[PDB]
RNA sequence: UGCGAAAGCAGUUGAAGACAAGUGGCUUGUCGUUCGUUAAUGGCCU
């Protein structure tokens, strides 16, 4: 993964979340490690809200 | 000189609170928006309105009730192939059914138990339940015909009043009360447990104060009630065996109001504490589990949110909520905590309750049964009427002079002279038993003496007679919505008047030969009309948004090509332009006016080039200025060639939810 | 007059809507 | 007549008036039972808004 | 009319520091009130009368400091959006030169309470 | 001293500010009633001084509007002159007895 | 106020006793005490006054500006003939 | 930021690059970019 901002691993070890930084803005991708069982990525402006982008960058 | 203006907030004429929302078509998600879908507000001082949602929501009709009057629930029934019924209770023991055409109860009919506090219709929209004080459930059989209604049957009898009333389908009928408890009768006839309560359910009590169940509706895609009670709570309840699939502990007050959509992926609920919170089911897991969450929760109102209602088609997903602050919201209803919403303004005059005379620099004002008269100099209170042997008020105007004032309801009308007779007035009744029999909408004053009058069963006297008038053709949506071929506006000067019904149909008249040489010309409903006596013209306005001129005895060149050089102000226009006039100074420049926003167009320049209804859906068929600096506004005229009368308004206790402190 | 002075320079340092009807003009 | 116009509008709009052991009640009108429904009971109306200002919500 | 000579004087372009002299010389409370309500706009009155209360911290007169607490008490809410640039460093020393009084009006009040003791006990002690 | 340790938990903890934000005239004058009584009291002044100042610093133009709480700073402002006063006088017996020593 | 003007004359008159003691703040500690009270916070209300005495005569000048307009500007009114003119039921009757 | 005492005394506030919006440029604003300078109604357990 060739740009991480930030990362978790869930309490298993059977996955791990992080983000990318891909071009606008950055990205949110999941992926399982010991299997090939899932692994999805997505733009975080489509977890964000529509109100977000008009407020400051805390939100 | 320059424009000098006069910003008046001098009328406190004020609506009463949101009360109740209906939404005449049921919402059908996978077809397209119906051209007859109107949303009806029933109002907390007994007046209906009737607002359309193409093109950002115009008020096509207003049903007012008088003194005392108020509506508390209010439901529509439209069989397929019939038309339109429109069916409220008041704080009554009678349920009131309106004809549209009118806009005058054709039908109380009593309900034979006690006070009604909820009402509700059948799905398939044979039957009516009304739930009364007396713990009555009453079947009112409803498909006899628009305006028949019979007794059914009384279900049986309890202690505590029935608050609300839900159907599940033709068979059962679910019923929340006021002593805590959620009653489920059983309305299917011929069984052998007809009428009689299958089960009842209790919420979760309040420890200091009495529990009120305020809001039940059935949720058909899973099998559950949805219910909210008065401490706040939202209980979820399995239909067969009766009983609590999940609560949430929501809202801080009570919950008067909740709703859902088509599919049931989403439960939207307000009330006191004026925030509205959405449960949602959308889920895989959660539609294979019957799991809902407490998805979001917004905070939009000012004081309460007393209903709440929902509309999905294919080209409109919305929901609407208003309360106790007078106006009304509309957010998205798959994208209510992202999406975006509108709060709409507390009045959009589409029928005035104000206006002036340029003689005596003094405007006229009408509240619920009563006018007022002040004069401008500052300005003085010179009279007022109110009349109290009338009930209800409607429409109004002045001779110009300001010699006689005539007001007029759809029951009666009355004419009283007036003599300013210094720092006050003296206002005379002047007996005519024709004006004292007459239904009247609209009356403005041919001459001196001669008015014109439009009766509420479509008739256009002259008085101080009969102006042939012809004959429109029915289609589906004119018998579907049955007003939409009834005389809205009438406007006259010198001799030559012109009406407008709301079909897209605007017909001159001269009111010598009493002919009407027909201009219909037209696609929807006509916002506003104005004649203009310079170029020999009529000027609609429609709903959406489009200044069209054409002359008498078909459009100008100057419509022709204002049309589509029309601003970007108009072309991103929110609020409908609902009053046109011409400048005093100049016979061809012409000042119109919508509820936030004040123009001016050009008679002969043109400009160069270079949350709604919206799908494909029909309409009801089958030097430039502008400012808006005077936002909350009522209504605008003139007075001389130089100054400019602007009319508005200016403002009680909430649910304080409060603002993080630092 | 020096505690008049010390007073007043001390001072010094520790010293360091709508109506119901109104009348205005536009643009004609 | 400061202190008795509301007495005197009220004994003359106000009907139905005794006659010893009876009562004379005049009928209403088909020109206001056929225009308006009829009032509110404000005896349920003050019983719903009072319960939505009860004092245990703290409005304000 | 003095009070109106010293207006012009000082509104036209110049003479400052002789448009205080002529402000001290009729020197109303109410016309010195009024000099202040008048004009719209200062010359950097505030930057001469600074550095006149800097350079005198201990006068005698009272004008040029009832001067500028009445500029402080009126137009406070000009002073400190005027100018940011040199009138920071005005005010930095101008709070620095009044600051010194604060640190000795208890010594002046101690003396004061030692001479009216040795006044009064001289009084008393008259030789009958 | 049970106003003066909640109003010395409100200064010491958040926001004397927070906690005058949505006052007006009739939710002040008991502050500025109790801060008369409480000008007098040397314990009590420090808390009174700066909370006095920070509601005339957020509500100056109350100052112009309402005519009943002119009265009530006229009021304050004749206690502080009292008590300066006094302030004065105090330093004046302690100089008077330094010199003594 | 009134019992300082005792202490002064105290010190005063006494003025050798109490210099040829030899602990004078030891032996009279409770008024060195109670006078470094009162006058420790002379600043703080210096500050008080001066913020307060300023709002004072701002607004103090502010409304002497306009002192004389609300003398005569209440000319308000109430319900007056137009409403004996306006009931019409009593415009029937009387 | 430095020296200081708790007062105060001296110093300020550049550049690059990328992106976003508005009208390939131009303007404005940002930066989980670099170099230099001493410098979202969202509150506390039984």
């Amino acid at each position: 993964w060739h740009n991480v901002i930030l990362s978790n691993i869930s309490s298993n070890g059977k996955l791990l979340a992080h983000m990318c930084k891909d071009v606008e803005h950055k990205s949110i991708s999941v992926v399982s490690l010991f299997d090939d069982s899932v692994n999805l990525s997505f733009p975080l402006g489509s977890i964000l809200s529509s109100q977000t982008q008009s407020l400051s960058y805390n939100t | 000189e320059r424009m000098i203006v006069h910003r008046c907030r001098f009328v406190d004429f004020t609506p009463a609170t949101i009360t109740s929302l209906a939404f005449s078509h049921k919402s059908n998600i996978n077809k397209l928006t119906p051209s007859d879908l109107r949303l009806a507000i029933g109002r907390s001082n007994g007046n209906i309105e009737i607002w359309n949602p193409r093109n950002n929501w115009f008020q096509e009709m207003v049903i007012e009730g008088g003194k005392d009057r108020s509506i508390e629930g209010l439901c529509w029934s439209n069989v397929n192939g019939e038309s339109l019924r429109l069916f409220s209770i008041g704080g009554s023991t009678v349920v009131t059914e309106w004809d549209l055409a009118t806009g005058l109860p054709l039908r109380n009919y009593d309900c034979n138990s006690g006070v009604i506090w909820s009402i509700s219709i059948n799905d398939s929209q044979d039957k009516l339940s009304v739930g009364c004080d007396n713990g009555t459930v009453v079947l009112i059989d409803i498909s006899g015909g628009p305006g028949v209604l019979e007794h059914d049957t009384i279900l049986m009898r309890q202690e505590a009043r029935v608050l609300t009333l839900a159907w599940k389908k033709d068979d059962f009928v679910i019923g929340g009360c006021s002593d805590g408890r959620i009653r489920i009768w059983s309305a299917q006839k011929n069984d052998e447990n007809m009428g009689r309560l299958l089960h009842t359910m209790k919420v979760d009590k309040a420890k200091k104060e009495s529990t009120l169940v305020w809001s039940v509706i059935y949720l058909p895609r899973t099998d559950q009630i949805a219910s909210g009670d008065s401490t706040g709570s939202i209980k979820f309840w399995d239909f067969q065996f009766a009983t609590l699939n999940q609560s949430f502990k929501a809202h801080d007050a009570d919950v008067l109001c909740l709703t859902t959509d088509t599919d049931n992926n989403y439960v939207f609920s307000a009330g006191v504490d004026r925030k509205i919170f959405q449960f949602s089911q959308n889920t895989n897991k959660s539609q294979k589990n019957n799991r809902w969450v407490n998805s979001s929760n917004r905070l939009l109102h000012g004081n309460d949110i007393r209903a709440i209602c929902a509309y999905q088609s294919k080209g409109a997903d919305f929901l609407v909520s208003g309360g106790v602050e007078k106006t009304l919201v509309i957010n998205s209803l798959t994208s209510f905590s992202n999406g975006n919403y509108r709060k709409m303004p507390t009045v959009e005059p589409y029928s005035k309750n104000v206006l002036v005379n340029k003689e005596q620099r003094l405007v006229v004002s009408w509240s619920e049964s009563t006018v007022k008269i002040w004069t401008m100099g500052n300005y003085k209170l010179v009279c007022k009427l109110t009349l109290k042997d009338d009930q209800n008020i409607s429409t109004c105007s002045l001779s110009p002079d300001g010699q006689v004032l005539v007001v007029g309801r759809p029951s009666t009308t009355k004419v009283f002279h007036l003599q300013p007779v210094g720092n006050k007035l003296k206002v005379t009744k002047l007996d005519n038993d024709l004006l004292l029999r007459t239904s009247t909408k609209l009356v403005k004053f041919i001459d001196n003496s001669k008015i014109v009058i439009c009766s509420c069963e479509d008739d256009v006297f002259i008085v101080d007679q009969e102006v042939e008038l012809l004959e429109v053709t029915s289609t589906k949506s004119s018998i579907k919505v049955p007003y939409i071929n009834r005389i809205n506006h009438l406007e006259v000067d010198q001799n030559i008047a012109v009406i407008s019904r709301g079909c897209g149909v605007v017909d001159i008249l001269d009111l010598k030969a009493r002919i009407s040489k027909p201009l219909a010309r037209l696609n929807n409903f006509i916002t506003a009309v104005h004649i203009n006596t310079s170029r020999k013209s009529v000027v609609v306005i429609t709903a959406d948004n489009k200044i069209y001129e054409f002359n008498m005895n078909v459009l100008t060149q100057w419509s022709k090509n204002n049309t589509d050089n029309l601003p970007k102000e108009w072309k991103t226009l929110k609020e409908n332009c609902v009053g046109i006039f011409s400048d005093i100074e100049n016979s061809s420049r012409l000042w119109f006016w919508g509820a936030t926003w004040i123009s001016r167009i050009d008679f002969d320049v043109d400009f160069p080039i270079n949350l709604t209804i919206t799908d494909e859906s029909n309409f009801m068929n089958d030097h430039f200025f502008f400012t808006d600096k005077y936002k909350p506004l009522l209504f605008v005229d003139l007075i001389s060639s130089n100054e400019l009368a602007i009319i508005e308004r200016n403002p009680q206790k909430a649910f304080i939810q409060p603002k993080l402190v630092f | 007059k020096q505690v008049e002075i010390a007073e007043r320079n001390t001072e010094l340092w520790n010293l360091i809507a709508l109506p119901t009807y109104t009348m205005e003009y536009l643009d004609i | 007549i400061k202190t008795k116009k509301r007495k005197t509008l009220k004994n003359l709009r106000k009907d139905s008036v005794k006659r010893g052991k009876f009562r004379v009640q005049l009928l209403s009108t088909t020109q206001d039972s056929k225009t308006l429904p009829p009032k509110k009971e404000s005896s349920i109306i003050r019983s719903k808004d009072r319960w939505l200002n009860r004092k245990a919500l703290n409005k304000g | 009319n003095i009070l109106s000579s010293h207006l012009e004087a000082n509104s036209t372009e110049i003479l400052d520091d002789l448009m205080s002299g002529s402000w001290t010389e009729p020197e109303i409370k109410k016309f010195i009130l009024t000099k202040i309500n008048t004009v719209d706009h200062l010359s950097k009155i505030f930057l001469t009368i600074s550095k006149s209360i800097t350079q005198n911290p201990w006068n005698e007169e009272n004008l040029l400091p009832l001067w500028l607490k009445w500029l402080l008490t009126l137009k406070s809410g000009e002073l400190n959006s005027i100018k940011d640039k040199h009138t920071k460093k005005n005010c930095k020393h101008l709070k620095s030169a009044l600051r010194s009084s604060e640190e000795i009006l208890p010594v002046l009040l101690g003396i004061q309470g030692r001479l009216e003791m040795l006044r009064r006990q001289a009084k008393l002690r008259e030789d009958l | 001293e049970l106003t003066l340790t909640v109003l010395q938990e409100l200064r010491k903890r958040g926001k004397v500010r927070v906690a005058l934000y949505g006052r007006d005239e009739s939710t002040l004058e008991p502050l500025l009633n109790w801060c008369l009584k409480g000008i007098e009291d040397v314990r009590s002044a420090s808390i009174v001084a700066d909370w006095v100042a920070v509601v005339l610093e957020l509500y100056g133009n109350t100052l112009e509007s309402s005519p009943v709480l002119q009265e009530l700073m006229i009021d304050l402002k004749t206690k502080v002159r009292h008590e300066i006063h006094k302030s004065k006088e105090a330093q004046r017996i302690e100089g008077m007895l330094q010199l003594l020593t | 106020g009134p019992l300082n003007v005792w202490v002064k004359w105290c010190l005063i008159i006494h003025g050798g006793y109490l210099v040829s003691i030899p602990n004078l703040m030891s032996t009279l500690s409770s008024l060195h005490s109670t006078l470094k009270r009162r006058s420790d916070l002379l600043p703080r209300l210096l500050a008080l006054d001066a913020r307060l005495d300023c709002t004072i005569n701002k607004f103090k000048t502010l409304n002497y500006e306009a002192g004389d307009i609300h003398s005569s500007e209440p000319v308000v009114e109430e319900d007056e003939d137009d409403v004996e003119y306006n009931e019409e039921l009593d415009d029937a009757g009387l």
